């Protein structure tokens, strides 16, 4: 697409996948961001479009990995132009990704972070006919110490371990050094990683490692009973719990209660709450940022604005 | 020593005040040797600490809650200019994030990096937070040498801080550094002069007290016409060879269309984007 | 412009060198033929002790760029062009920097061993026109003709100062 395109090409609900990259830089491997979110446990109506927006110098030597899935689009330009991500209607999106293929080619601490946090800065500081602080974000970064400078409203100090700080416990920051005790844990644990690839993957089982070891592509096929049955398995999902079925419960009540009815009346076995930063707090505020709760006691308490983690049956 | 040494001359300039301050570097490169001989010169005024601008604990080593304001440089001569500012960018969110109130100075090698620098919540050049952006003012200083030969050399000695050297020869030299010797000063305007007009102020500040003054705070308005007359409260910009020179404009009373032209605001000509084959 | 200021000796070869020499004393450099981004380090001192001086400058030299146009360009990183309206062509209404030359006119009556501070004060008020500094040739004060057509700069002459017919004139003028 061109900006004009995608400027007459409503989006909405959509992923923005914003990608730092050049010609000659390593292959991030974008099939594995693409396929969890094209899994058959959603409706056609119900997938996420997807924009990346970027070299095409880049992402041409990329394309033939996703090329053979629905709603995906290139927009050729950079994370850092306001234009660019007007044009794509970034306050619009369910999330907006920041990657970059460059992180090995310089080492100095700072030089390996620099484009994303000035990404992030960009995309935070817009204004809209709202300001931009309010849309959602993750930022994958190369070195972890580099976490203080995505927020400013949050505390520092670099002997902090990642997962205390704020824009971590908020799931707005991730970096590759959180899975080296996947290792130990996956040591003492076999199952434990096998969980975790189903849970991640969107479910590919070692049938489809062999047919993509055979052909490294993925090879579609006409349904049959057998292959419709595939898809009634569980997606996860967030839910909020101002909806009908449950504002009747979130007014300060129960989280056990909560768990135990949408259990029995729809499955739903939710496993923590996404809250709200200042929602302990007397005092009203305009902070909309969130952080996550799991798997809470059972006499846990429930504030209306709350956001529930679950997972939901196919239909 | 190549980044500094401009500096210090003027900084801790023989004629600049009474009271000084700065004496504070950090890097994370020691100071070898000939850098070193420049710190031992002005040792009264001058320490270097070595450290990171990235590290908090680094900030805090040099007490920047207490600092008046904050000078990035920029290495000049880098290989990559957009590297550098966005190096420095990362420096300046850096000291911000540790600090909202410090007032900051960063020289930028590019002009479209400045852009980024608005983006940081903490920075306002309201409260005089601003970035020296080399290509912005090179060009611009060689383009208006363009419609007059010189200008370049005048504005540029018009900032750094020089004396009145007296020469007894009649060379060239000697009306050169007589005009070297001023510098551009700024003061309030004497409640003597409000509600009246800006050419009779400055006939009058450069015939009686004898300050020429450029341009007046109506945001900034130089030698504006003769429609336009002084407010109370207004700031003037003066050509003096001493800023105590200035204070009199202040301690004074009676001493003795179908088609687009232009950009979207009508600051520049503009046209349409024409191919390059167009233009070779 | 130059990388390296100490190589400035080579531009011209009827003056004199050493390498000792700051840059703002010699003779191409003085004429304004030399440029080296080293006389703005002393940009950073001078903007620290005066916050306005950098907001004088950049509205001198840009073309008067205000944070209108800061914005405009950030968002589209282009100069997106627009249609004349009354206000628009208000904004044209600003001085321009020019060289004017002595033998014109209405000042070979005075440019003759005259007055500067009589100049800057008939200018003014008949034209707006605020002189700031002269350009001089560098032979001009010597009793002997010469071929050489160099000049250099005086900024801000005092009152009493003598105006050469061959002189000519830096000085901010008004739109029409
Ligand atoms: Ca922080
Ligand atoms: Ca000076
Ligand atoms: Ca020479």
């Amino acid at each position: 697409l061109t900006r004009s395109e995608a400027a007459m090409t409503v989006l909405s609900g959509h992923v923005v996948v914003c990608i730092f990259g050049d010609v000659s830089s390593a292959l991030i491997g974008l099939r594995n961001l693409v396929m969890p979110l094209r899994a058959s446990n959603f409706h056609y109506h119900e997938l996420k479009h997807i924009v990346f927006v970027g070299s095409i110098e880049y992402l041409k030597r990329e394309w033939e990995t996703l090329h053979n899935f629905p709603k995906v689009s290139i927009l050729p330009g950079t994370p850092l132009s306001r234009a660019d991500l007007r044009a794509v209607n970034i306050n619009l999106c369910d999330m907006c990704v920041i990657l970059s293929a460059n992180q090995n080619n310089i080492d100095d601490t700072s030089l390996q972070d620099k484009e994303c946090i000035l990404a992030s800065l960009n995309i935070k500081s817009m204004q809209f006919d709202t300001t931009g602080v309010n849309i959602p974000i993750i930022t994958e970064l190369v070195n972890d110490t580099n976490v203080q400078f995505l927020d400013q409203d949050d505390d520092d100090d670099p002997d902090t371990e990642l997962y205390l700080t704020q824009p971590f416990a908020c799931g707005t920051a991730f970096a590759v050094s959180v899975l080296d005790s996947l290792m130990s844990a996956t040591y003492f644990n076999d199952n434990i990683l096998t969980l975790i690839r189903t849970l991640v993957t969107g479910g590919a089982t070692p049938e489809l490692e062999a047919l993509i070891a055979e052909e490294n592509a993925l090879r579609g096929g006409y349904s049959t009973p057998q292959t419709l049955a595939n898809r009634d398995r569980c997606r996860v999902a967030q839910l909020a719990l101002l909806d009908g079925p449950f504002a009747d419960l979130g007014d300060g009540g129960c989280y056990g209660d909560l768990f135990c009815k949408a259990l029995k009346t729809y499955n739903m076995l939710c496993f923590g709450i996404y809250r709200l930063r200042d929602a302990h707090l007397s005092t009203p505020s305009q902070c909309t940022k969130r952080y996550v709760i799991t798997n809470p006691p059972y006499e846990f308490e429930l504030v209306p604005t709350d956001l529930i983690f679950c997972l939901m049956q196919f239909d | 020593l190549e980044s500094v040494s401009n500096f210090l001359k003027d900084f801790l300039h023989k004629d600049r005040d009474d009271v000084n301050v700065e004496i504070v570097f950090l890097h994370n490169i020691s100071p070898n040797l000939e850098l070193e001989a420049l710190f031992k010169r002005h040792f009264t005024q001058v320490e270097f600490y070595q450290g990171s601008v990235l590290n908090p604990h680094d900030l805090a080593r040099v007490k920047i809650e207490s600092a008046d304001a904050c000078l990035i440089l920029a290495n000049k001569y880098c290989a990559d200019p957009d590297a550098e500012d966005a190096s420095n960018i990362m420096r300046v969110i850096s000291i911000k994030n540790y600090h909202p109130k410090i007032r900051i100075i960063t020289q930028m090698l590019q002009y479209h990096n400045k852009a980024h620098l608005l983006n940081i919540p903490s920075w306002n050049w309201k409260e005089g937070d601003d970035a020296i952006c080399l290509a912005e003012l090179k060009l611009g200083f060689i383009a208006q040498s363009c419609l007059a030969q010189g200008l370049s050399t005048m504005l540029a000695n018009l900032f750094s801080m020089r004396s009145f050297i007296k020469i007894e020869e009649d060379t060239w030299q000697k009306y050169y550094l007589e005009g070297v010797s001023n510098e551009m000063y700024t003061e309030y305007l004497s409640s003597a002069f409000v509600g009246l007009s800006f050419p009779t102020v400055c006939e009058l500040c450069f015939v009686k007290l004898k300050l020429l003054m450029i341009a007046i705070e109506s945001r900034i308005l130089i030698n504006p016409g003769n429609h336009l007359k002084i407010q109370e409260g207004t700031l003037g910009f003066f050509i003096a060879s001493d800023a105590k020179e200035v204070k009199r404009a202040f301690f004074y009373c009676k001493a003795c269309s179908n088609v687009k032209k232009y950009d979207s605001t009508g600051m520049f000509h503009w046209c349409a984007p024409k191919e390059i084959e167009k233009v070779i």
